[PDB]
């Protein structure tokens, strides 16, 4: 599957991205492909191999 | 009158990607840019590839 | 009244195993899970 | 036979005994079928019924 | 002895090892209790044994002790007893709502219905099954119902 | 499962060889963990995916 | 009495290959070489890595 320590460790682009619904509902209603949430703040990005 | 650009962008393909393209089976787009904002602390590109 | 003084310090490059080694200090192998150093052979 | 060629000559090292007066070189052709597929045909099978 | 040290005959790869990273901080029971061990007792698939009960399975899982899987490198998994009295974290893959309120008993993995069976590792002969953390209702009413029948 | 196009395209360093037995027996045999015994010619190190 | 080295033989990392560590979970190391060396055209390397 797609690693998103590639997204998470790698130097990003800031953009005011301004949806119009909710993130969550987006999310939870399945408008993306494939979606990766974490509600906490999980040490995985650091387990580089 | 609005000012359209006049040919279409062109995004030609690094010396430092040839070996990700080979390899890895991945293209990772102007890795130098992720290389110099990387290497050099600051998380935040300018602007894109 | 007395402990153990009659130690002697022994290092990997001046031992004559080290003839079997080519020693490589590299600081990220902890992160390291698999070197892999392949082959390609053609054969006469 | 002999007045075709032979011009020059080249320096090459190899191994020699002495034999009474009559040196010969010894040479181990192993090198020639290092790791090829044809057999070395010095080695042999022989029968004695 | 706080911290218990695996192996594998196998190597691990980058695709196995990200199946496996994703299991920081879940359960895993061990059959012995000792400082290092192999990875054929590890899980519970040295004692799964179809046609032979899975009243069984209740009884056994009941009786191992269990750990906390972390610190994942290579050829070392790490699996952590838990003192009696901390708070941990856990991670559950028996599909169960929860609730703030209730406890959690182990139950052995009954299938679900539909014939996925998720395995989430595969080698050669062992696959590693995992213990179900339920809540309390959900055991108490497993094992009167099952004495039902 | 593995990328035997990055072994065959990208620039090699050479080396005086010396195999125990022959290498076809080397093969056939199971010496190593990965092989890729091609006769012939093979073109597949060309589609760059 | 023979000659040994005193120190162990230091290998440093090229930000090239933190890059592709952090992307691809893979290192090719002396990227830097391998790199030039292609898109130079000669294919056989003085040393390895």
């Amino acid at each position: 599957m797609e690693n998103w320590s590639a997204l998470e460790l790698l130097p990003k682009v800031g953009i005011p991205t301004d949806f119009l619904t909710h993130v969550k509902t987006s999310a939870g209603e399945e408008m993306f492909e494939a979606l990766r949430i974490y509600y906490g703040d999980d040490p995985e990005r650091y387990n580089i191999h | 009158t609005v000012s359209a650009p006049a040919t279409y962008g062109n995004f030609v393909l690094s010396p430092e990607n040839a070996v990700t393209a080979i390899s890895y089976h991945s293209i990772l787009a102007d890795f130098n840019s992720y290389k110099a904002h990387l290497t050099s602390g600051q998380p935040h590109l300018p602007n894109d590839s | 009244g007395t402990f153990c003084n009659r130690l002697e310090w022994v290092y990997f490059l001046t031992s004559g195993l080290a003839a079997a080694a080519h020693a490589i200090k590299f600081h990220d192998l902890n992160k390291l899970t698999t070197g892999k150093m392949l082959f390609h052979v053609q054969v006469p | 036979l002999s007045q075709a060629g032979a011009h020059s000559l080249t320096p090459l090292s190899m191994d020699v005994i002495r034999l009474g007066e009559k040196t010969v070189i010894m040479e181990n052709l192993r090198r020639v079928y290092k790791n090829t597929d044809t057999k070395d045909p010095l080695e042999r099978n022989v029968d004695l019924t | 002895e706080a911290n218990i040290f695996c192996t594998f005959d196998h190597k691990l790869s980058i695709a196995d090892v990200g199946k496996l990273t994703k299991l920081v901080a879940a359960v895993v029971p061990i059959p012995q209790r000792l400082h290092l061990i192999k990875h054929y007792q590890l899980g519970l698939h040295q004692f799964v044994d179809h046609t032979r009960g899975y009243v069984r399975l209740r009884g056994l899982l009941r009786n191992m002790t269990l750990t906390l899987m972390r610190r994942v490198e290579g050829n070392q998994i790490l699996l952590h007893v838990p003192t009696h009295g901390l708070l941990y974290t856990v991670l559950n893959t028996g599909p169960v709502t929860w609730e703030k309120g209730d406890a959690l008993c182990v139950l052995p993995p009954l299938f679900h219905g539909p014939l996925a069976r998720e395995n989430l590792l595969t080698l050669g002969q062992w696959e590693l099954v995992l213990p179900w953390i339920v809540p309390m209702p959900l055991a108490l009413e497993i094992n009167q119902r099952l004495l039902i029948m």
